[PDB]
């Protein structure tokens, strides 16, 4: 990119998130996050990093949204809680009126070019929707569907996702749009999503079938302590067999480690995370 | 002479999580304040019924900026409950995992959250638009140094997360801390990799970060004269330096009404009159804590409970820890205090109570603490033994309890777990930004940041920049505060 190139507007709204999906993106190696912000996208609203604040920040987003109606990208980080008339997540206040996450998604969702549900919470409900919760935490695609909102959704799950999955899905979409225009481009993106809405370049391969300890699994050679790095981690709770992600190859944090080498995979990109992947430390 | 204006800010930006601030301004100064944490998840109820070992993964999702802190508190609570005896080398490995994220978090806070309070960024989103009169005082050269350092700090904080991941697996959300220790023995080769990254971080902290905080501070000397609040602080201890549980890098203590006092955790109670929880749960110590949301309860204004220490409203964080422990100041802090401020100082308390407990004093304390952590990490790199085991594998108990105490980058953190029938019966969390960003208690006493807002200058109601500047000095993380 260039400082002088075309950069589409992005609004990043946090519902029931932990900010981990923003922090993971800050860890992008190639392109660096500086290059993403200055050369790839125009991040017009993001509560963690933007200059302005309060009702002024909300109104700035609304002004951009009107100018780019149908064309902005809406990132959602966290689930959307529907109980108690939306009161479990208030994201702002303007005109003396509080704005719940429910309100915000109903306002901006219909007018986005696409909604990127970043993280397992936004994609599938995640920890806020797990057993023992009581806020009505809802995944983005389900909330939009329940409310008659037809805007395309792309899920980029993980708790957190790898930065390469987030940046790479943006690049996939921008490439498709450059070639085909907005509607033709988004149609080409949808064609490369799996049944759980995940881009197959990143989520189309199984961890276990590509794992370097697979020979030990087949031999029945299982580590009995976490620090034994020779054996397979299945008896310690590894969920690699049920997990679709490319972590075995790209690894984490500049390639320095990944979950299976260090401890176990907990299945963090899967629709049933956490409850269907728990207990974490037994098979 | 002017009358009242009431100013609501939602969202407060360049913090973590969901915060509304409402201040009453009269005659150019804040005279009242209310802070509202506006998002709830309910980790304390989600955790019930699970295998206790799952907690050290689940709890990290309270917050993606500080997950190693919750990981640490959780494994310490599980260690106690299970009777797990962490091997010496595992204690040190944990300190290397967690200490690297102190570096990440403080650098993120100063540059990527706070620095735009004083620095104009480039003329493109997310750096514009902003208040037309933003009170940005730096020369063209020093403003450009701030921008250049903001950009460099994006790389440095990423390198800090590589350091975390070397023995932690990945970051955010480490895999490498469990009950019984750390899951990966450090190898000679990976210790070389950690040290090489650490050198780059050290150089940035010593040469860029600590000097820029004092230098920017010297252009905002008025910001050392406001934001005192209660001038009351808490530290619960963190980073064990041996296997006795009695010696720590940060030692515990309370400071209030000009006096040092011991820390007794039985004196913690969480009040809820002004919080969205059932009235019958007010005033509980964490060992008997309850979390029963009441989002429609009249008069309440926050999902943050109100913790009080023997009735006192205390703050937490780098200022709190550095004031309680009173370490020697960094060489470059000593020099710049003399050169730029005319202050002769050797130890942290030589700043004096008023300047330390101030808006800019909290930024200085955080920079000094970052420098202090460098020496701790250097010591752990000498102490660790490549190849020595870092974990034990304990059986899950049927019936047990435990408490883990540590210091997250933003302040004091404890997790309490009670196990019954081999499952979590209760899990209670009392976190750093809980201590800072809470609402009034049942007696009407304000939370620490609410009180620190009193007296903040608002000479221009149309550009009320100092309200959120004060809030940002405390590095709020509302995901932690509410959980
Ligand atoms: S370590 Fe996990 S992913 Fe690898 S072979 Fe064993 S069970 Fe499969
Ligand atoms: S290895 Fe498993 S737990 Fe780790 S990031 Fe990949 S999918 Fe998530
Ligand atoms: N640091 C941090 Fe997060 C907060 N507040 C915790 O604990
Ligand atoms: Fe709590
Ligand atoms: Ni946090
Ligand atoms: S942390």
């Amino acid at each position: 990119g260039t400082l002088t190139g075309e950069r589409p507007p992005v609004f990043w709204l946090q519902g029931q998130g932990c900010t981990g999906c923003s922090v993971t993106l800050l860890n992008s190696v190639h392109p660096s996050i500086a290059d993403v912000l200055l050369k790839v996208i125009s991040l017009e609203f993001h509560p963690t990093v933007m200059a302005w604040e309060g009702e002024h920040a909300i109104e700035h987003m609304r002004k951009v949204a009107e100018k780019f109606k149908g064309k902005f990208f809406l990132v959602i980080e966290g689930s959307v809680p529907v109980e108690a008339d939306g009161k479990y997540c208030i994201i702002g206040e303007a005109n003396h009126h509080e704005i719940s996450m429910v309100d915000a998604l109903k306002e901006f969702g219909p007018n986005a070019a696409a909604v990127l549900a970043v993280g397992t919470c936004a994609a599938y409900g995640g920890i806020p929707a797990a057993e023992g919760s009581e806020t009505g935490a809802t995944a983005v695609s389900k909330f939009l569907g329940d409310n008659g909102i037809k805007t395309p959704v792309v899920n980029i799950p993980g708790c957190p996702p790898h930065p390469d999955w987030i940046v790479g899905t943006v690049v996939l979409a921008l490439d498709a749009i450059k070639k085909n225009g907005l509607e033709g481009g988004l149609a080409e993106v949808v064609k490369v999503l799996d049944s759980d809405g995940r881009p197959t370049p990143f989520f189309g391969r199984n961890i276990h079938e590509n794992c370097p300890y697979l020979d030990k699994y087949d031999e029945g050679v299982m580590s009995a302590t976490f620090t034994d790095k020779v054996g397979c981690r299945y008896d310690l709770g590894c969920k690699g067999p049920m997990t679709m992600a490319d972590c075995f190859e790209r690894k984490w944090n500049g390639g320095v480690n990944w979950c299976v080498q260090n401890a176990v995979c907990i299945g963090c990109v899967e629709p049933d995370f956490p409850d269907g992947k728990s207990p974490f430390y037994q098979a | 002479a002017t009358g009242r204006t009431t100013i609501a800010i939602d969202p407060v930006t360049r913090i973590e999580g969901h915060l509304k601030a409402e201040v009453v301004v009269e005659n150019g100064k804040v005279v009242d304040a209310r802070l509202s944490g506006g998002m709830y998840r309910g980790f304390e109820t989600i955790l019930r019924g699970r295998d206790p070992r799952d907690a050290s993964q689940i709890v990290q999702r309270i917050c993606g900026v500080c997950p190693t802190a919750h990981s640490t508190a959780s494994v310490l609570a599980l260690d106690e409950a299970f009777g797990a005896k962490v091997p010496n080398n595992g204690r040190i490995t944990r300190n290397l995992i967690f200490g690297a994220n102190y570096l990440q978090s403080h650098i993120l806070h100063f540059y990527h959250l706070s620095a735009q309070d004083f620095v104009q960024g480039p003329d493109t989103a997310p750096f514009v638009p902003r208040f037309p009169k933003s009170d940005l005082r730096l020369s063209k050269e020093l403003n450009k140094a701030g921008v250049d350092q903001y950009i460099e700090a994006l790389e440095v904080r990423r390198i800090c997360h590589e350091m975390v991941a070397l023995f932690g697996g990945r970051m955010p959300h480490v895999q490498g801390q469990v009950v019984g220790g750390a899951t990966e023995i450090p190898t000679k080769e990976k210790l070389v990799e950690y040290a090489a990254r650490f050198k780059k971080v050290r150089d940035f902290v010593e040469q860029k970060y600590v000097p820029v905080v004092y230098t920017i501070g010297s252009k905002y000397k008025d910001m050392f004269k406001v934001g005192q609040g209660f001038k009351a602080a808490l530290c619960v201890g963190a980073f064990p330096l041996d296997n006795s549980g009695k010696k720590h890098l940060f030692m515990p203590g309370v400071y209030a009404k000009g006096k040092d006092m011991p820390f007794d955790p039985s004196k913690i109670k969480e009040y809820v009159k002004y919080s969205w929880f059932a009235e019958e749960t007010t005033g509980l110590n964490y060992k008997e804590g309850k979390t029963i949301p009441a989002p429609d309860k009249a008069g309440a204004y926050s999902f943050v409970k109100a913790p009080r220490y023997d009735g006192l409203s205390l703050e937490v964080g780098p200022l709190a820890r550095m004031w309680v422990n009173n370490p020697e100041l960094s060489p470059v802090g000593k020099k710049l205090l003399k050169d730029l401020f005319g202050i002769s100082a050797k130890k942290f308390r030589d700043l004096g109570e008023e300047a330390a407990f101030s808006l800019m004093g909290r930024h200085v304390a955080r920079a000094e603490e970052t420098y202090y952590m460098l020496g701790a990490i250097e010591g752990w790199l000498k102490e660790i033994k490549a190849g020595e085991d870092t974990v034990v594998m304990p059986a899950v108990p049927a019936s047990a309890e435990g408490t883990g105490f540590t210091e997250a980058p933003r302040g004091s953190l404890l997790h309490y777990v009670k196990v019954k029938d081999s499952k979590i019966d209760n899990y209670q969390i009392v976190s750093a930004s809980l201590w800072n960003c809470n609402p009034r208690d049942d007696m009407g006493q304000r939370g620490a940041v609410e009180e620190a807002l009193i007296g903040i200058p608002v000479d221009d109601i149309q550009n009320p920049v100092n309200v959120a500047r004060l809030i940002r000095a405390f590095d709020p993380c509302l995901g932690c505060a509410v959980h």
